[PDB]
């Protein structure tokens, strides 16, 4: 998926932050790896991308490998504010807004968690990005994806 | 189809860049002022320079061309501001090397981590904000020598450093040309490379002698007034002998002297002279209140159009319900929101700055459809003319005074009139030799051929006065922090208000002579200017193409020879301003003078 460039110094160990704290819990051993770049040309149109919208607080911080699929209404005060941005309330969803010649401290920057995830099932998926050549007739050590 | 048209593409790409990057300082501030993040301070150590590399490509096509003779005058002008020489010599390893040392020094210095509410004055200075209140207490001994401690154990280990810096620029920096980094706003000011309106070498030769020693007598009773004032008025808690105080400065280069006037006040707890009920009651900002209510009566009955009640949306807490660390960024996208970026405190250069920017974007809502080129002026007259003309119309207390909208706990004696007074005549010559030495000295500091032998005769007053820094002996050169000071980023020198020294005179024998209100000539009235600032608003779009102000080159006179009538004009005022002290010698400046 995506994300503001700003956070990517936001996600740390012991570190404050959006998705740290609100959007996605780190795992205390995650195992794999996050590829990003400058997605100007890719996840920016020119008329704007306003589709995207965030939340930004949650009553309950959001558990590892659970999706939010509520949207529901957000009370920050003591009253009924209703939904309207005033004292000791806050209007829950707020717009992302990407354009194609962003900074690069705020691109819309590249998020891809490769999460390796052991289920009650033998392995049935890789990436191997690494296959060599052949050669026949000669003595040497051979393997076929695992063999 | 052709490399013209592929060249204006590219042009304004780069006009759609600069206007993204706006926005995205405007969006980041938004963000960080609706969540309890600081984060965002990262990104301006690192990406902020940043895009100074793609400027580096606008260079590689302004060098050779001859292209600098324009016919148009606008366009000749925009030109020379938008493509100064700038430091091209450096190879792209170098400038790579540069920016890694740079960014990294730039990472250590703004990082200060010792600025906290428990901490009683010594917080990072750099960020102004919570700074001014914690730290207004009486340990003056406390104020100066923890910073001085502080200072010290932050640049003492850095003199390797400093000293590298020195010796990479020294192998070309004879050649650079290089003074002021404003110049990337107003690179028009200053010709490198070749003669200009500047001092040349030729003219620098004969200045140092003539307006050197015409001046030096009016310089030296100006600052033995300051010594004397400061040094008397004040209570002696400390030896005069001793360096003075930086904290008096208020700024980190204490240029606007003006702002003492703000800070004339001891106290900080009882209520001042400010609209504070709201923040008080609401903590928020009142002005706009008070906006609102003096515009439902002052109808002109047949206007145009009507552009005063754009956003008649009720909006109530339009951001954080308490302010964080309070940063400059003002700026605003528009035509979908509307919201205050930028603090409010004690300051007058904070109001100044804020009635720059409320202009700024008053011509925004007007020319967001229009590009770059044409979206600000060219001429710093129109800024003058939008700026600090409408704060002086509305430094009038009378206005606020009248209605009696607060308790009518009001108080003025006769040394806030002569406060006034001295003010006001800091805003005429006296102030161009500070201001011109400290010009000067920038210009001859960056060569490095100067000869380093003596020391004590216009040497020995940098550190005891500017700094203030407290040596056995100031005989040493590589403490020379301050000529590397942040602000390089941003390039807040205010130099773009020079001629404010002398504009705004004539403005005034325009009214002082023909409005000629209750009162004498000692106080001139300029009570009910705001019209008057604000009438030049019905023709701007008019006149974008035809603009006046360039033309008249009446900003400068004649520097070939001596205006006489120009120079008695206001003698008997400039002698008592003069001779009134006891302690200024009459005659001949002695060689050795212990309190100058």
């Amino acid at each position: 998926f995506v994300i503001r460039g700003n956070e990517v110094s936001q996600i740390a160990p012991g570190q404050t932050g959006n998705i740290a704290d609100y959007n996605y819990k780190l795992p205390d051993d995650f195992t794999g790896c996050v590829i990003a770049w400058n997605s100007n040309k890719l996840d920016s149109t020119v008329g704007g991308n306003y589709n995207y919208r965030y939340r930004l607080f949650r009553k309950s911080k959001l558990k590892p490998f659970e999706r939010d699929i509520s949207t529901e209404i957000y009370q920050a005060g003591n009253k009924p504010c209703n939904g309207v941005a005033g004292v000791n309330c806050y209007f829950p969803l707020q717009s992302y807004g990407f354009r194609p010649t962003y900074g690069v401290g705020h691109q819309p920057y590249r998020v891809v968690v490769l999460s390796f995830e052991l289920l009650h099932a033998p392995a049935t998926v890789c990436g191997p990005k690494k296959s060599t050549n052949l050669v026949k007739n000669k003595c040497v050590n051979f393997n076929f994806n695992g063999l | 189809s052709t490399i013209e048209e592929q060249a204006k593409t590219f042009l304004d790409k780069f006009n759609h860049e600069a206007e993204d990057l706006f926005y995205q300082s405007s969006l980041a501030s938004w963000n960080y002022n609706t969540n309890i993040t600081e984060e965002n301070v990262q990104n301006m150590n690192n990406a902020g320079d940043k895009w100074s590399a793609f400027l580096k490509e606008q260079s590689t096509l302004a060098q050779m061309y001859p292209l600098q003779e324009i016919q148009n005058l606008t366009v000749k002008l925009q030109l020379q501001a938008l493509q100064q020489n700038g430091s091209s010599v450096l190879s792209e390893d170098k400038s790579k090397r540069l920016n890694t040392i740079l960014n990294t020094m730039s990472t250590i210095y703004s990082t200060g981590k010792v600025c906290n509410p428990d901490n009683p004055q010594e917080c990072l200075l750099l960020e102004p904000g919570l700074n001014e209140i914690m730290a207004n207490s009486l340990d003056y001994n406390e104020r100066l020598w923890a910073w001085e401690s502080w200072r010290s154990e932050v640049g003492k280990q850095l003199r390797p450093l400093y000293e590298e810096y020195v010796v990479l620029k020294n192998e070309m920096a004879r050649a650079n040309h290089y003074e002021d980094y404003g110049d990337y706003w107003r690179g028009d000011y200053e010709v490198n490379g070749v003669d200009g309106y500047d001092y040349s070498r030729g003219q620098l030769i004969e200045d140092v002698e003539h307006t050197f020693e015409e001046i030096k007598p009016l310089y030296e009773h100006l600052h033995a007034y300051v010594r004397a004032k400061l040094m008397n008025a004040y209570p002696s808690y400390i030896s005069p002998i001793g360096c003075l105080p930086a904290h008096l400065l208020g700024d980190m280069w204490g240029r606007f002297w003006t702002n003492l006037y703000s800070l004339t006040v001891p106290f900080g707890q009882k209520p001042n002279i400010d609209v504070t009920d709201a923040m008080v009651d609401q903590a928020w900002d009142a002005q706009r209140i008070f906006k609102e209510a003096e515009k439902f009566f002052v109808s002109v009955g047949l206007p145009n159009m009507t552009q005063g009640f754009w956003e008649n949306s009720m909006l109530t807490d339009p951001g954080n319900v308490q302010k964080a660390v309070c940063h400059p960024t003002a700026w605003d996208l528009g035509k979908g929101d509307f919201r205050i970026l930028m603090c409010t405190k004690v300051t007058m250069d904070d109001f100044l700055t804020a009635h720059h920017e409320m202009g700024h974007i008053q011509y925004d809502m007007a020319y967001a459809a229009q590009p770059f080129l044409l979206r600000n002026g060219a001429n710093e007259g129109f800024h003058e003319a939008v700026g600090e003309i409408m704060s002086l119309s509305a430094a009038t207390p009378k206005h606020l005074k009248s209605i009696g909208l607060l308790s009518p706990d009001f108080q003025e004696d006769n040394e806030t009139e002569i406060n006034f007074l001295l003010k006001q005549a800091l805003t005429i010559v006296g102030t161009l030799p500070f201001t011109y030495m400290l010009e000067k000295w920038r210009w001859m500091v960056f060569k490095g051929e100067i000869p380093k032998d003596q020391w004590m005769k216009k040497w020995w007053e940098m550190k005891r006065e500017i700094v203030g820094v407290v040596e056995p002996v100031p005989h040493d050169e590589t403490y020379c922090d301050p000529a590397s000071l942040f602000h390089v980023s941003n390039d807040y020198s205010f130099i773009r208000y020079y001629t404010r020294t002398l504009y705004q005179f004539q403005f005034q024998e325009a009214l002082c002579q023909a409005a000629k209100h209750e009162g004498p000539l000692h106080k001139c009235d300029i009570s009910n200017s705001t019209e008057a600032g604000q009438k030049l608003f019905n023709m701007l779009r008019l006149g974008k193409s035809e603009p006046w102000t360039l033309a008249l080159e009446n900003v400068v006179g004649a520097k070939n020879m001596n205006v006489r009538p120009l120079l008695n004009y206001f003698e008997p005022l400039f002698t008592w301003l003069k001779d009134q002290n006891k302690n200024s010698f009459v005659g001949w400046s002695t060689d050795w003078s212990p309190y100058a």
